[PDB]
């Protein structure tokens, strides 16, 4: 049990330096794809630095939720990490634990739109209301997809069903050739998946665009926006670390005390690889779109997607 | 129903205004608007200042149309007292006036490309225009608000260094046009969220008197270069333009013509600047020089009414300027914007859409403020 | 579900998120500046408590958790099932006797025969 | 072209019709008009041919003969085109005047600028609510009114030099 | 009071402009200040959308009489520490509209101006020098 | 679905960044006849009284019992109306554009200062 808590203290240092790098690289790519020098390579590690260092205002017409939620989101972004796959599998993986993943990547969207619905004025009123809308509908696109697949890989046996442990035994890409073809439309549900939650590109409406460019998060100013900040960039390398461990595990075997580590470096790259098409070719590329067509968008061709994409694959066993 | 301003001190915006609005959730059941945050008292200031003063007070009115408040401010005092222009200097004043709509145009295609996401179209229409900012530099002053048109005629000649470096960036433009023609076409984007929204019929195009690309985009063919004859734009080839021509058909006027119509615009401009450089003879270009004898004749001229009109990069627009003898300056000086019926039509074709549709609607037409809330 | 004692690590680790996200603050509240109360919102900076100029804000909102249309196929069904069932319920006392009294008789009808 | 002059002279008489032409070859026909007969011209503009849009609402004061003046504009399907200019005149003993926002619809928006600038009390339109002048400011204080009620004298602040507070 | 750990805003300055009654001459310079050309990112301004988050304001134009307690009001919701930049020759004395019933000019009889950049309207390198000079007396202010 | 950005940026990102660093190089070179900082002489001026008619921006103020006249630069427009009015020639343009400063009223901002002025007399 106590070493349960090294790991869950070791790998969340790591995992705070590295989300952060992996952000300056990406506005340094930016910068260069139309004309630009650019920011050096570690600025979030200033502007992080600069937001902690400021005086917090609190509004008069305040809760006792708004000095508390941007607490409750960082910890259960850190209590996900002990379930998240790293390359090795995860610390405390028991035969249930798909559903805690899910509940609790479902959980701190609930945490920061009521941390931003409660304060004063109604710009955060109208921009919660468009926060919920966009949540409820891109989860059921996820669900389906990851069902089937878990379902998929307990047909040819293993001992933790439903555990993302089982997700390194055997993958999709041995079925035969009709699973070639859910592999591709699976390819698609995910990518778009992955560009919808950290939103960034078609979907980027509740963040930078209130009416303008007022955002969400137009009311946290001090020590909580630099937390907000923070949370943020670990859920996404939360997420696209479960996008590259359904997809595609290759590991190598390499027994002994230090196999974990280079597990763990290639992990990482290959989480580098899938975010430098995803968040930088897509949110250079594509503006906006709305509010009332980005929920006809999920519903209609992503979701359709994923449906042909879990019977096609259910035609193969 | 929930009552939310619009803000004067927004992000997005340049210039303060309220914009009030009733929105049922998410529609829009009624859009009132008031004005008055850039209001200076120009008339005021321009009641007691004497003839000369009031050419510079009347292009430091707005920053974008910097040329036309001094043009017309022009042609209205040599219409009420009567002072001949020679060739060069109505020459130099459209060749200067049509290739500052180049610059007008191009920042109005990099805002409404900035309110829908789209840092790229931004940044890289907004490097476009800096070759007609290097040859406004060195032709005249400063980059905006440049100064060259007096009572008399205009203030410097472009020589035979400048006819070189403004024979350039035609050719450098001639390679950029077919890009941003061939994007706004096909898009997934631009076509998916400014294409019908805020449509406009020609009923309430002309009984409210809409005027610029608002108006001729629905389909009213009128322009002030041409439905008068002014200067020397008849004998060099003249005509309104129309989205049938450059995106196929269409006459649906919503936001997408207007696009239309200011990619037309360009093209018309390339041309017309083209031909006009050539054209040119040897002479005077300062009526009566040396601008002494002119600050003594300020008592003279006078005893008129006198009235002018000319084409905006945003529509037409008209000066009216009394005076009476024995006198320093003017008596009566009023300026009429072309944004103020634009401003007046939009809101009832704001006629319940949506409410991210506000933004790209109000800055589908140039709401330059500075000139509306005078 | 889940384990024998799986429900008691949940506890553990998210205690412990807790412990270092509060000592976060607690670190940063000792360097860098306090904190202070003013009120306004930053929200739309003309106005915060005034009267009349034009028509202004406290036009408040009620519970509207709805901005989107799935197909817009579906809202006219819900609709016309929340229609019926919301004025079935009438409130008159035959209502209530004719109620128990037909299901009294369709459990014994059911009973006889199987 | 020219000859909506004679055809405006023909029908109306005791009105001022006259012809401008000035140093470029532009030709401008001004006409000054009673009240009565302003209305029925309004009436007249708009039967004449179908709908001309106007471009300004102009105001001023004269002394207490103060006027009013529209620039009206037609016929531009040709090249060469025609615009007319109307005014007329009121007392500061009756300041009223009939409005024209049945025809032109536009006319209440300067009507409204009209009202608050310089007195000029039009007829019944549908809204008398003013635009771009302040609502803490007082009542009678017309800023454009040359003599009467010029705003205060002592309202006008200067931001002075720094040479002369040396 | 400014205690010890505030060197890192002057390597991460973020802004955010306040119109009161411009011609819309310097908001293009504002603007044009961050494109590829004359480009700032580099030193790290980023233009911001809420007066809670900037610490480096920005104030044009002649402060017209209905915009007077909107400037007044915006500078208490602006965090700690924080520069004042007045830019153009109108918030230092109007240029033309200093004879108005509507225009009180200077800016800094309102609120406490640090750096004045005259020009009408300034070059985009004037802005960034005026920034630079501003951030080293902020700087010099530390220590 | 249509992405055609997508062989511009491609190919953007192979290419010089194109921009012009300040704090190390010289700035964007001035053309010849531009506008700057208005400089000004003493030792030429009759007085005549001529500037203070045609200036839209009040930098200017006569004052007698010596024929000279003050002038606060802060609140020029650069419109060059003081420059081809004066016979004298006593107003000359610059090509200096780098102004900021900390205070209003400098040294580099007036000319003619009271104790001057009481030296003249
Ligand atoms: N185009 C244009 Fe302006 Ni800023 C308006 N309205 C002034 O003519
Ligand atoms: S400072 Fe000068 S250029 Fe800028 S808005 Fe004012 S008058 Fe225009
Ligand atoms: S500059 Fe010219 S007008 Fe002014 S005081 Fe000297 S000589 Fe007279
Ligand atoms: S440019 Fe000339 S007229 Fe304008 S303020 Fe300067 S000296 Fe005076």
């Amino acid at each position: 049990i106590v070493y349960g808590v090294i790991g869950l203290i070791l790998i969340y240092i790591y995992v705070s330096v590295v989300s952060l790098l992996f952000s300056g690289i990406d506005r340094k790519l930016v910068a260069r794809m139309q004309r630009r020098i650019g920011p050096p390579i570690l600025q979030p590690f200033y502007d992080f630095l600069k937001l902690m260092s400021k005086e917090t205002i609190i509004p008069k017409t305040a809760n006792f939720m708004f000095k508390a939620a941007p607490i409750l989101m960082l910890a259960t972004v850190i209590a996900l990490l002990a379930y998240t796959p790293l390359g090795f599998p995860p610390i405390f993986g028991t035969k249930g634990d798909i559903i805690v993943f899910i509940y609790l990547l479902t959980l701190a969207d609930f945490f920061l739109v009521v941390g931003v619905m409660s304060s004063g004025s109604p710009y955060g009123r109208i921009g919660a209301a468009r926060g919920i809308a966009l949540l409820v509908s891109r989860e059921p696109a996820m669900m389906l997809g990851v069902f089937a697949v878990m379902w998929a890989i307990s047909k040819l046996g293993v001992e933790k069903p439903f555990s993302l442990s089982s997700l390194y035994e055997h993958t999709i890409w041995d079925f035969g050739p009709v699973a070639w073809v859910a592999g591709v439309v699976l390819i698609y549900v995910f990518m778009a998946w992955l560009a919808s939650e950290i939103e960034v590109g078609f979907f980027n409406i509740p963040e930078a665009e209130q009416e303008i460019a007022e955002g969400t998060l137009v009311e946290y100013s001090g020590r909580y926006l630099g937390i907000i900040k923070l949370a943020e960039s670990i859920k996404e390398f939360i997420a696209a670390s479960l996008v590259v461990a359904v997809l595609f595990p290759w590991q190598l075997n390499i027994p002994g005390v230090q196999g974990y580590l280079i597990n763990l470096l290639l992990h990482t790259l290959k989480v580098f690889i899938v975010l430098l098409v995803s968040k930088t070719i897509f949110r250079t590329i594509t503006g906006r779109l709305k509010i009332s067509q980005a929920v006809n968008l999920l519903w209609t061709r992503v979701f359709t997607a994923s449906v042909i994409g879990a019977l096609l694959l259910a035609l193969g066993v | 129903w929930v009552k939310i301003p619009f803000g004067p001190i927004h992000p997005g915006l340049e210039e303060p205004e309220k914009f009030i609005i009733t929105l049922d959730g998410e529609r829009i059941v009624n859009v009132d608007v008031k004005l008055g945050y850039n209001l200076r008292g120009v008339q005021w200031i321009g009641m007691r200042r004497n003839y000369v003063q009031i050419m510079y007070l009347a292009e430091r009115m707005c920053g974008i149309c910097s040329f036309s408040h001094n043009h017309t401010y022009v042609r209205a005092v040599e219409e009420m007292a009567g002072i001949e222009v020679p060739e060069r200097a109505e020459y130099i004043r459209v060749i200067v006036g049509e290739l500052e709509r180049i610059h007008s145009h191009l920042l109005n295609l990099g805002v409404v490309g900035h309110d829908i996401g789209y840092d790229t179209v931004l940044h890289l229409t907004w490097l476009a225009r800096e070759r007609v900012m290097d040859v406004l530099e060195a032709v005249s002053g400063n980059r905006v608000n440049y100064s060259m048109v007096t009572i008399g005629g205009v203030r410097r000649d472009i020589g035979e260094k400048q006819k070189r470096l403004i024979l350039d960036m035609i050719k450098y433009y001639r390679e950029v046009l077919p890009q941003i023609e061939d994007v706004f076409l096909h898009d997934s984007t631009i076509e998916a969220r400014l294409r019908d929204v805020a449509v406009v019929p020609k009923k309430l195009a002309i009984e409210m008197g809409a005027v610029g690309p608002t108006a001729r985009g629905s389909g009213i063919k009128e322009d002030s270069r041409w439905s008068e004859q002014l200067g020397v734009y008849p004998d060099l080839g003249i005509k309104p333009v129309t989205p049938e021509d450059v995106t196929g058909e269409k006459a649906r006027g919503d936001v997408y013509d207007r696009m239309a119509v200011r990619i037309g615009e360009l093209w018309m401009s390339l041309d017309l600047l083209e031909h006009a450089l050539d054209q040119m003879p040897e002479g005077k270009i300062k009526t009566f020089p040396k601008d002494n004898i002119l600050v003594a004749k300020l008592k003279l001229l006078g005893d008129g009414e006198g009235i002018g009109r000319y084409e905006a990069p945003r529509g037409e627009l008209v000066h009216y300027v009394r005076g009476q003898k024995g006198r320093d300056g003017p008596v009566r000086w009023k300026p009429r914007e072309p944004t103020f019926p634009n401003l007046f039509t939009i809101a009832k074709a704001l006629e319940g859409n949506e409410l991210a549709d506000l933004v790209v609607a109000i800055a589908s037409i140039d709401p330059c403020l500075s000139c509306t809330d005078r | 579900m889940f384990g024998y004692w799986d429900p008691l690590y949940f506890i553990i680790v998210f205690i412990i998120g807790l412990i270092l996200a509060y000592l976060l603050n607690l670190w940063a509240k000792k360097s860098g500046m306090g904190t202070r109360e003013v009120g306004e919102g930053t929200k739309i900076f003309i106005s915060g408590e005034d009267p009349e100029k034009v028509i202004p804000g406290f036009e408040h909102l009620e519970g509207y958790y709805t901005g989107r249309n799935t197909m817009w196929g579906l809202v006219n069904g819900v609709k016309k099932f929340f229609a019926t069932l919301k004025n079935d319920h009438t409130g008159l006392l035959p209502d209530y006797v004719s109620y128990l009294l037909m299901t009294t008789a369709f459990i014994l009808v059911i009973l006889l025969l199987r | 072209a020219e000859m909506v002059a004679n055809k405006i002279k023909e029908r109306f008489p005791n009105a001022e019709v006259v012809v401008k032409t000035n140093k470029w070859g532009r030709e401008r026909v001004w006409v000054r008009i009673s009240r009565e007969e302003y209305k029925e011209l309004m009436k007249f503009i708009r039967e004449l041919d179908p709908e001309a849009h106007y471009s300004i609402g102009i105001e001023q004061d004269w002394g207490d003969e103060l006027g009013f003046l529209n620039h009206i504009l037609l016929f531009y399907d040709e090249p060469p085109g025609v615009s007319l200019l109307i005014d007329v005149h009121a007392p500061k003993d009756n300041p009223v005047l009939p409005d024209t926002s049945d025809i032109f619809p536009i006319s209440l928006q300067f009507e409204r600028e009209g009202m608050e600038m310089v007195g000029l009390d039009f007829e019944g339109a549908p809204d008398k609510r003013r635009l771009f002048l302040p609502d803490d400011f007082p009542e009678g204080i017309y800023p454009l009114r040359t003599d009467e009620k010029g705003v205060p004298e002592e309202m006008v602040k200067n931001a002075g030099h720094p040479y002369l507070l040396r | 009071r400014i205690a010890q750990l505030c060197k890192f805003i002057g390597r991460s300055p973020w802004v955010f402009h306040v119109n009161s009654g411009s011609c819309n001459g310097c908001d293009i310079e504002i603007i044009a200040a961050l494109t590829p050309r004359y480009d700032a990112e580099r030193f790290g301004v980023k233009l911001v959308g809420s007066p809670r988050h900037a610490d480096i304001l920005l104030v044009t134009g002649p402060v017209t009489n209905q915009s007077l307690e909107r400037v007044k009001l915006v500078y208490e919701q602006t965090p700690d520490p924080k520069i004042v930049i007045a830019i153009g020759a109108c918030p230092t004395g109007g240029s033309v509209f200093y004879e108005s019933p509507f225009t009180n000019a200077p800016l800094d009889r309102i609120i406490p101006v640090d750096v004045f950049v005259p020009g009408c309207p300034p070059r985009p390198e004037a802005i960034l020098h005026g920034v630079v000079l501003a951030l080293e007396k902020l700087a010099k202010m530390i220590k | 679905i249509r992405l055609p950005l997508l062989p511009t940026v491609i190919k953007n990102l192979f290419k010089k960044p194109a921009t012009n660093p300040f704090p190390k190089t010289e700035p964007v070179p001035v053309p010849e006849d531009f506008r700057g900082k208005l400089v000004y002489n003493v030792d030429k001026c009759v007085g005549c009284r001529m500037c203070v008619t045609v200036c839209p921006a009040g930098v200017f103020v006569y004052l007698p019992e010596i024929r000279k006249v003050t002038l606060w630069i802060g609140r020029c427009v650069m419109c060059k109306q003081c420059v081809d009015v004066c016979p004298t020639a006593a107003l000359q343009m610059s090509d200096e554009f780098l102004l900021a400063s900390y205070d209003k009223y400098d040294a580099k901002l007036i000319y003619l200062t009271p104790e001057e002025a009481e030296d003249i007399k």
